[PDB]
RNA sequence: UUGGCGGUACUUUAUAUCCAUCUAGAGGAGCCUGUUCUAUAAUCGAUAAACCCCGCUCUACCUCACCAUCUCUUGCUAAUUCAGCCUAUAUACCGCCAUCUUCAGCAAACCCUAAAAAGGUAUUAAAGUAAGCAAAAGAAUCAAACAUAAAAACGUUAGGUCAAGGUGUAGCCAAUGAAAUGGGAAGAAAUGGGCUACAUUUUCUUAUAAAAGAACAUUACUAUACCCUUUAUGAAACUAAAGGACUAAGGAGGAUUUAGU
């Protein structure tokens, strides 16, 4: 039996997202790709030095913003720039969140020496896609 | 803005210069991506705003490359068991014509500023020059 | 540069600005085994001597 | 201990806003895409939303969407029963209402035509509507043996002498069979500077394609490539291969064709070609002619093509040896 | 081509619903939290530079490296000391230099100047900074300047700069006199801070202060010293004191601006203002109209940075503006504004929302509704988050214009705002919706208008522990309730008057009486009664017999009804 | 490494070992804790002050700056943070009142509640339920061998004389009491009270080859009967 | 202290008439509470409607062209035609071209994302000129094509000089143009050893 | 830290290997032809054995960065199959699908 | 009563499948490679179906975890009586899979039974019902279909992996940790898989696979072994390729067994 990224049955009660429902034969069909940059295509290099940015920035965000994460960041690079979306629990004040947009923008422009910003849409709650 | 509007907008300065400008032959863009609509929609804003600038532009899809590798599945033995990913890459062309260096620059950054996330550009300028003034006459 | 992100992200946690889970996690099971008697020996004093 | 959540049925109040918000929508996406609310239309809607939203799934349901809220909300069945709760339908408490209500309209119109007392054939070509056709009209679910019945019935009503009321109304449930013209497409009969008819088509075996240009008149003349095809196909297997087309409608000698096949073997060559030229000489054959030759294998495409090797296997289909025990 | 969207808040805002600041404290909050959480991150780069060192970005990024700050020189010599003075450090350049001194190596005077640079302009003080002044006689600064074996020029001249700055004007004077003997020349600069002297010094006699800032000048001119546009805006700024006698002078300096060729820039004529409309000017009855030809003047012109105050000059203009009531210059001004890039000098913080708040409440008094109400959606959010005064004037036009269908639509925009809770503007809508009679319609949406700023006060009142329901808008509430088809509501709400112990007002006990014979209930009828017994009002038994006239009272209601007129 | 970090919720899965062949093998136990439940954004063992994460962004009208605690402070903190920690496991420790029945560890004679409401909101507050007999039933199945079920017996009443009973089966316990519970408010009899206290006269019967003999006895008798016949 | 309460988004107070070019002036995510349109996205659920626009991160992972629209490119191109120069109008055809200006340069830029603007492609450089355009003798053309051996193309007559030896772009462009002048001329130089042939 | 040691040793002849690179190649350079004295390329053949071992460009091993896998490492992405799989299998490698066909 | 089993009958069965039918193989020779055995100072794991060119899409040094010898003791990190551990337990687990399996079920909420351990179907219908997961559908192999891939629930085998990484418990901390140098050998052995040959539908040469000229049984066919030279990679040839001769066995393979629609 296939075991990888498949969010396995319960009896009904387990909620899960639109990213977490999908197993892995379903990406490119009913979802797509969380980070978007050139590196994987024909003729292009730094495939390794996009995807090592892409696993450390996804390690950083999760501590800097704990517990506050209602699914995955989606990561966009255009040019040098580089675009955070995430979607964020409501939890926090909101001029905490302002606190934590400018220090890990700054904290990541300086890091990987590109401009860096930060796209936050809050959610009142998780959003449920099925309960499994 | 209902009655708050600008008055005189600022522009840029743009001055001529003395020095020729550059002419292009030909100008090929070839973007690149995973996704087949964002080549669509990059291709509707292309072609719309050479159009609009007077740029002469034709359009054709080179054919799509799809790179297959094979991995195992399990973490230890099972070999005969494995796992096949692939990345697929599109192509889009837009083959642009006489432009002059001006026109290219601006163009050029226009559309390279609005690239979208995963798409890569190849441009391939053709530029048409006169011969060397020393080849010109032969000189022993 | 492993020493670079291991290094900057401990610094962050002792700052308050960043949070480990994993570390967190260790940091309970070693205050828990040294209460139980289980803990690290001093260098140079270990069972052998 | 069930705590999933519930079917979030829609009410009437609920799809009004959700009509009116779709309808506040398209004026704003015709203004973004600066056409003219009036006249915007759905399939203007589907062309902006492709374009402002581009999406590469391959599954289409999975993509972005602004539709009319009735083709999205499945239609709500409903109320069966009024405020002082007595059903709507006198067949409500046998659990298909809408199934049998349908089967006791047909028991009648059966025992009239009976009681009461030419071919049958009104209609030709037509098929009994299919289960899931039926349920939707019914707009309730049924089993195998459900459909099973309806349909005996249903022809029991034909078999007996059909006034036009009954002829309409097993009209209803006979779904036109969009039977597909299995027939050739006959190429147009192009003119060359020299003035000469010829048609070209194109034909494809295995890897090869090829592009014949048959001739109206000829001796008989075939160049592949620019080269003889006694030269071209040293084989004779593959110059039989060239033979079959005009030997079979006894055309021999009587045109001069010319080929360009590109791709694979000797043998898949010879068969691109085969078919290449059955396609052209279409243009220059009687309709029977055209169905004896796609009747005889000469039109349609070989669709057998090599098979892909498996991972864990020798082959396509070869395995690898089974280890002693 | 793009223009401000008015329906968004500002860019800086993070454009999330959860995320826009409500009101104008946590605009500013907000801001604040992210110049903190910069700096958060700013000092932790500078803090820990060895793992921010890796450059991965090409074109190289030099905004993007950390920050050296301490000097690595460490062998005491001129040069070490002139890392220290670009660096900037005070403290320590003043040991080297002293050391430098106690060796007796050379020192350059020009690298004796920059040390003095330093030290003058700071004050002998460490520059200021964040992390984890007045000119003292006995200093470095002096004690340097004196140590200083060859003087020049520019020596003499920081000196006097540095004391001006730090508020020493009369030793600044002194210095200046010792330029002169050693017959030196001093700068524009220098010359400026003169001027400045002696302005802010007290002059017993404005006309020998005048005659003396002018000598100034004449020495500018006989050392063939150029003036520049601080020199005049530094007088112009000195005669806003003497607002009577400054404005024949203050004239005669514009007119000399142009024809030595310095141009005139927005804060030059925010000097002008100040001393022509002044804001605590008792002679409002015939102001001065140069207002309106500067306005012509600058009309169409685009302005730069080139002074301190031009931020100041476009609030100032807006308040002359209010004062004179005339909302065609107000349009000019507003005009002027968004020519060009002028939108940049509006001003900070403190002068923005005076400015649009100057400039909106002076539409709102002055122009139709309809242009008002265009106004209204252009400049808010988009340019300024209001206070609650600015809904109250907003109210007050849509009183004056007869169009109070939209009083519910401004509730609902001031609590976006931050005035759901506000008492002032809670009355303010309650009292306009019920100040007159209205058609069907329009009483059901105010009485929907009236139930929501009930649930204020509601809500307000189980938070806290004690509350007060003032009595006006009870009466309000009230009203509205029963001429909109909330009758039953208004009964419960008679109640709430004994509870807080507020007095019912005549008018509205008459009117409770008056739905109450439509309805035909005399019990309805008798309970208004039985609250007028409570605070023993003279009319209650007046009402008490209309009710016995207006319905047929049983025989067990005229023992009740005979209980309640006897209390 | 920082890259082999991994998240709470894979840590405690494998810890905790819940998922495996040992949960079918019947295999105290660890306990699953939550570490970020005390801990505030913004707060380090360094005690670092960051205005507007973890201190007010202004005090006292002063636009306030970054610091550090003293180590003093900072141990009064985290001594503080410690004594909060030993509170919240006391809550956990603490065990509360319940009634046995017949005996302290059997559910016989235990009152589990009244039945849930019914369709159109009919509470059922009036009745009482209680447990007659708690079995653990096995089926052999060729999947899981030995398969368990717990089959409840309850009895329900409003003490006024209506009564009924019905047998409830589940895997978990839980379910058996709620399908029990419920299904016997549908058996409901009405037994006649002689004066509201008493039988109206002796009954012998055989059911089975279970034999009672019942008697109309006095006020002031009470009950005489086996536990059950008293529940 | 109650939480703080989200306000309603303001695509409510959007005008079907509004300027949208203002609205996403620049690339940006999609923005649920900015976007005024009933957008629904993701695979339905069995008697399930395709997901709603807010929460949405399959619409989040969409890269959108709402900043550019048909109308905002068509106000964008305006302002962007004072840059622009006109094409000489004698030039209408490529023959014409090759009359005049016979030499051909082959110059490719590459974009992608990243921190490194740095592509090893980009040095190359391609001189291609036919030698019709060049004045040849006799001798000198048949010098010419056996020194250039297969970089001179018999069918289309066409000299292909590339170059990428040279670390800059600059440089490999100059050094083209200098492999053809020695070439050109030493294509007429006549050596003794020629007479051998 | 890195992952064990097995990376530290491996990331220490990487950076042994770049100081050694030019000096590596002038000495073999004087050895890969056939037109100097064999006397002196049997000198250079010593000089560029006198080198630290861990100069020698051929003692690298490519290792997964995040796991320090010896064997199963894509070259590309630098991580083994096992990573590679857990990152491409969640939708984070940007292009990187199953293969269906 | 339920499951399981039956050298208990009955009916229907497998679809490259249990037998039969068809084609090329395996089992014999020569080698390549795995494993066991023997054996070495000298890894570990897999080792019936579901191990045996398996983890390895890969071991001359490195890799490396092994053996021998010498050496280091706050010994990668911002801090830490701490760092580090390929140390034991896969019978504590996560992770990622194998097998049944392309099998058709699984579990939740109910309802019914002269009591229920459990069971619950009949279509000319007799107590079963309505949602979820799987199958199906859909998507992929860029028209169409078919096909192939992919997908395949709950469980079964305490199945595989503490040595991808992580981790519970126990253990080492001047050593079970770190580093350097040199080694990690072989077989009158058995066995699994592959490769090549045994030739005439063949061997060599030109060609292009068409045709032609020669060879054709003692070395004719026939060595990817041994040995001898040269080249490529590398610091190191112990590796790989290309020639050279030397050439031995083999003459289509016993029972038996593999794959293919
Ligand atoms: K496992
Ligand atoms: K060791
Ligand atoms: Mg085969
Ligand atoms: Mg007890
Ligand atoms: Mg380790
Ligand atoms: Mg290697
Ligand atoms: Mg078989
Ligand atoms: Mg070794
Ligand atoms: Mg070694
Ligand atoms: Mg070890
Ligand atoms: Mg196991
Ligand atoms: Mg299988
Ligand atoms: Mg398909
Ligand atoms: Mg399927
Ligand atoms: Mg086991
Ligand atoms: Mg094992
Ligand atoms: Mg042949
Ligand atoms: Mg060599």
């Amino acid at each position: 039996k296939n075991r990888a990224a498949r969010v396995r049955v319960a009896k009904g009660n387990k909620p899960v997202s639109y990213e977490e429902a999908h197993a892995p034969h379903y990406i490119a069909h009913r979802k797509g790709w969380l980070s978007l940059h050139t590196g994987n295509l024909d003729g292009e290099d730094h495939a390794a030095e996009r995807t090592l940015e892409d696993v450390f920035l996804r390690k950083f965000m999760m501590g800097t913003f704990p517990g506050c994460l209602a699914d995955q960041i989606v990561l966009k690079r255009r040019a040098n720039q580089v675009d955070i979306c995430a979607l964020v629990l409501r939890q926090l004040p909101a001029h905490k969140f302002y606190f934590l947009v400018g220090y890990s923008e700054t904290l990541l422009s300086h890091f990987y020496k590109c401009p860096v910003r930060l796209h936050l849409q809050t959610v009142p709650s998780k959003v449920v896609y099925k309960y499994i | 803005l209902h009655v708050d509007v600008p008055k005189d907008v600022t522009r840029p300065t743009i001055t001529t210069s003395d020095e020729p400008d550059t002419l292009y032959k030909r100008l090929s863009i070839l973007v690149k991506a995973h996704d087949r609509a964002v080549l669509d929609s990059y291709e509707y804003f292309a072609v719309l705003a050479a159009k609009e600038l007077g740029i002469s532009i034709k359009v054709h899809e080179p054919p799509r490359k799809i790179e297959r590798f094979t991995l195992l599945k399990s973490v230890h033995i099972f070999k005969k068991h494995r796992v096949q990913y692939e990345m697929r890459t599109l192509y889009r062309c837009l083959e642009l014509k006489h432009l002059t260096g001006s026109t290219a620059s601006v163009y050029l950054e226009y559309i390279q500023r609005n690239l979208p996330e995963g798409v890569a550009m190849e441009v391939t300028k053709t530029q048409i020059q006169q011969l060397p003034e020393h080849i010109k006459e032969p000189m022993w | 540069n492993h020493n670079t992100y291991f290094a900057l992200m401990g610094n962050l946690r002792f700052l308050g600005l960043y949070r480990d889970e994993h570390q967190d996690f260790k940091d309970e099971q070693r205050r828990l085994k040294k209460l139980r008697g289980k803990g690290k020996p001093r260098k140079g004093e270990g069972k052998r001597a | 201990n069930v705590q999933a959540s519930r079917q979030e049925s829609y009410t009437e109040d609920f799809i009004k806003k959700q009509i009116e918000e779709f309808n506040i929508g398209k004026r704003h996406l015709a203004n973004m895409m600066g056409e003219d609310p009036e006249t915007f239309a759905e399939e203007d809607i589907d062309r902006a939303i492709a374009y402002l939203f581009p999406s590469g799934l391959f599954e289409k349901r999975a993509r972005p969407m602004m539709k009319h809220p009735e083709h999205i909300f499945p239609k709500q069945r409903a109320t069966q029963w009024g405020e002082d709760g007595r059903p709507f339908h006198f067949l409500f408490y046998t659990g298909k209402q809408s199934y049998y209500s349908l089967m006791h309209d047909v028991y009648g119109k059966v025992m009239q035509l009976e009681k009461h007392r030419a071919e049958s054939r009104d209609l030709i070509g037509s098929r009994w509507l299919i289960k899931e056709e039926l349920e939707e009209m019914l707009v309730e679910k049924l089993s195998d043996e459900d459909y099973a019945q309806f349909i005996r019935l249903l022809e029991k009503l034909l078999t007996l002498p059909c006034g036009p009321a009954e002829e309409e109304f097993v009209q209803r449930f006979r779904r036109s069979v969009t039977i597909q013209s299995k027939k050739q497409l006959i190429e147009p009969v192009q003119y060359d500077e020299q003035g000469m008819a010829f048609s070209t088509s194109e034909g494809r075996r295995k890897s090869a394609t090829a592009q014949a240009v048959v001739y109206e008149h000829g001796s008989g003349k075939i160049h592949v490539n620019g080269v003889d095809y006694l030269i071209y196909f040293p084989i004779t297997q593959d110059r039989e291969q060239l033979m079959f087309p005009f030997h079979f409608l006894d055309r021999l000698e009587r045109h001069d064709v010319t080929c360009t096949v590109s791709g694979g073997g000797r043998s898949a060559q010879a068969g691109a070609i085969r078919l290449a030229m059955a396609r052209a000489l279409c243009s220059f054959v009687t309709e029977d002619e055209v169905e004896w030759m796609r009747q005889a294998g000469l039109l349609t495409p070989d669709p057998r093509i090599r098979e892909r090797k498996k991972p864990g296997q020798e082959g396509a289909r070869r395995k690898f040896t089974w280890k002693k025990r | 081509t793009v223009n401000r969207d008015p329906t968004a808040a500002p860019y800086v805002f993070h454009d999330d619903p959860y995320l826009i600041p409500t009101s104008a404290l946590e605009s500013r909050s907000f801001l604040l939290a992210k110049k903190s959480g910069e700096t958060a991150a700013k000092f932790i780069i500078n803090s820990y530079p060895k793992y921010f060192q890796k450059d991965i970005a090409e074109p190289h990024i030099p905004c993007l490296m950390p920050e050296y700050f301490e000097p690595q020189i460490e062998d005491v010599s001129e040069a070490a000391l002139e890392e220290r003075i670009r660096l900037r450090k005070v403290r320590a350049s003043v040991d080297m230099f002293d050391q430098l001194l106690q060796a007796g190596t050379t020192v350059s005077l020009e690298t004796t100047n920059s040390l003095l640079d330093l030290l003058c302009y700071y004050g002998d003080q460490e520059p200021p900074a964040d992390y984890p002044g007045p000119w003292k006689a006995q200093n470095n600064a002096e004690r340097i300047f004196a140590l200083m074996p060859e003087k020049n020029a520019r020596s003499y001249c920081t000196m006097i700069r540095g004391m001006v700055k730090h508020r020493a004007y009369a030793q600044a004077l002194n210095v200046y006199t010792e330029l002169l003997n050693n017959r030196l020349s001093a700068d524009v600069y220098t010359f400026n801070a003169l001027i400045e002297a002696k302005t802010f010094i007290l002059n017993e006699k404005f006309e020998e202060k005048w005659n003396d800032i002018l000598d100034l000048l004449k020495h500018m001119v006989a050392q063939k010293v150029k003036p520049n546009l601080q020199t005049f805006n530094t007088i112009l700024k000195g005669l806003r004191k003497c607002y009577s006698l400054g404005r024949i002078p203050a004239l005669q300096i514009l007119r000399e601006m142009k024809h030595i060729g310095i141009e005139p820039s927005l804060a030059t004529y925010h000097h002008i203002i100040h001393l022509f409309y002044p804001r605590d000017l008792s002679a409002i009855k015939m102001p001065s109209l140069i207002i309106y030809d500067i306005m012509n003047e600058l009309e169409g012109r685009t302005f730069s940075p080139q002074d301190l105050d031009d931020g100041r000059f476009f609030q100032l203009a807006m308040s002359v503006c209010s004062s004179l009531r005339d909302l065609e210059l107000a349009y000019q001004v507003h005009r002027l504004l968004n020519t060009g890039d002028n939108r940049k000098l509006v001003g900070h913080d403190p002068l923005r929302k005076v400015y649009y708040s100057k400039f909106f409440s002076l539409i709102c008094s002055l122009e139709q509704i309809d242009v008002t109400l265009k106004w209204y959606k252009d400049l808010i959010p988009s340019v300024f988050l209001p206070h609650y005064q600015i809904f109250i004037g907003l109210l007050q036009a849509l009183d004056v214009a007869n169009r109070l269908e939209l009083v519910p639509q401004i509730w609902k925009d001031s609590k976006e705002y931050s005035h759901t809770f506000r008492d002032a503007l809670r009355e303010e809508v309650l009292m306009l919706m019920a100040r007159d009679k209205h058609p069907p319609e329009l009483q059901v949406a105010f009485a929907d208008c009236a139930a929501d700023i009930k649930s204020t006060y509601e809500d307000q009142s189980a938070r806290q522990p004690a509350f007060d329901w003032p009595a006006n808008p009870l009466q309000y509430i009230a009203v509205l309730f029963l001429r909109g088809g909330r009758s039953q509501e208004a009964w419960k709400m008679l109640e709430l008057f004994k509870k807080h112990k507020k007095i019912p007002r005549n008018e509205l006990l008459e009117e409770f009486m008056d739905t109450a014979k439509a309805s035909g209930s005399t019990a309805l009828a008798i309970e208004v009664v039985k609250l007028a017994s409570a605070f023993s009002l003279p009319i209650g038994e007046s009402l008490a017999q209309r009710v016995v006239m207006d319905f047929t009272v049983d025989p067990e209601q005229k023992e009740a009804l005979g209980n309640l007129t006897e209390l | 490494s920082f890259f082999t970090k991994l998240t709470a919720e894979e840590l405690w899965k494998g810890a905790l070992a819940e998922t495996g062949a040992g949960a079918r093998k019947g295999r105290k136990k660890k306990k699953r804790k939550d570490l970020n439940r005390g801990q505030i954004i913004g707060e380090g063992r360094s005690g670092f002050l960051w205005p507007g994460l973890n201190v007010p962004l202004i005090k006292s009208g002063v636009v306030q700056n970054i610091g550090q605690r003293s180590k003093e402070e900072q141990q009064k903190v985290e001594a503080t943070m410690v004594e909060q920690r030993e509170e919240w496991d006391r809550k956990r420790k603490i065990k509360v009142k319940r009634e046995r029945g017949w005996s302290g560890n059997t559910w016989g004679g235990v009152s589990i509640g009244p039945p849930d409401p019914g369709p159109n909101g009919e509470t059922y507050e009036d009745f009482d339920t209680r447990i007659l007999e708690v079995r653990n039933v096995f089926n052999m199945t060729a999947k899981e061998g030995r398969k368990k079920s717990v089959r409840v017996l309850v009895a329900v009443g409003n003490g006024n004389g209506a009564a009924g009973f019905a047998i409830g089966k589940a895997a978990d316990r839980g379910d058996a009491f709620r399908k029990a519970k419920n299904r016997a408010i549908h058996y409901l009899h009405y037994i006649e009270r002689y004066e509201g206290h008493t039988i109206f006269h002796d009954i012998s019967l055989r059911f089975k080859r279970t034999q009672i003999r019942m008697k109309k006895q006095p006020r002031g008798y009470g009950l005489r009967c086996h536990r059950a016949i008293i529940t | 202290p109650m939480r703080r309460k989200a306000l309603p988004p303001r695509t409510e107070k959007m005008d079907t008439d509004q300027d949208w070019p203002s609205v996403y002036p620049t690339a940006a995510p999609f923005k649920p509470s900015a976007v005024p349109l009933p957008v629904r996205m993701g695979y339905p659920v069995k008697k399930g409607v395709p997901m709603a626009k807010e929460g949405n991160l399959e619409l989040l992972k969409i890269p959108n062209f709402l900043h550019l629209t048909p109308v905002a490119i068509k106000r964008h191109c305006a302002a962007l035609k004072d840059f622009c120069t006109e094409w000489p109008a004698a030039l209408d055809s490529d023959e014409k071209c090759e009359e005049h200006f016979p030499v051909e340069i082959d110059t490719a830029d590459y974009v992608s994302s990243g921190p490194s603007i740095r592509n090893p492609k980009a040095r190359a450089v391609t001189l291609r000129v036919k030698l019709s355009s060049l004045n040849l003798d006799n001798h000198a053309k048949k010098k010419l094509i056996k020194l250039v051996g297969e970089r001179y193309c018999k069918a289309t007559d066409v000299l292909t000089i590339t170059t990428d030896r040279c670390p800059l772009k600059r440089q490999n462009y100059d050094y083209a143009v200098y492999l053809l002048t020695v070439l050109y001329h030493e294509s007429w130089k006549t050596e003794d050893w020629e007479n051998s042939k | 830290y890195y992952v064990d040691w097995r990376m530290l040793r491996d990331l220490k002849r990487r950076k042994m290997a770049y100081e050694y690179a030019d000096e590596r190649l002038r000495i073999n350079s004087l050895r890969k032809n056939t037109i100097l004295p064999k006397d002196l390329q049997e000198m250079a053949g010593d000089e560029i054995a006198a080198l630290p071992r861990d100069s020698c460009p051929v003692r690298i091993r490519n290792r997964c960065v995040m796991t320090s896998r010896p064997r199963g490492v894509k070259r590309r992405w630098r991580l083994s199959r096992i990573v590679f799989r857990h990152l491409a299998d969640h939708g984070l490698l940007s292009g990187v699908q199953r293969a269906i066909w």
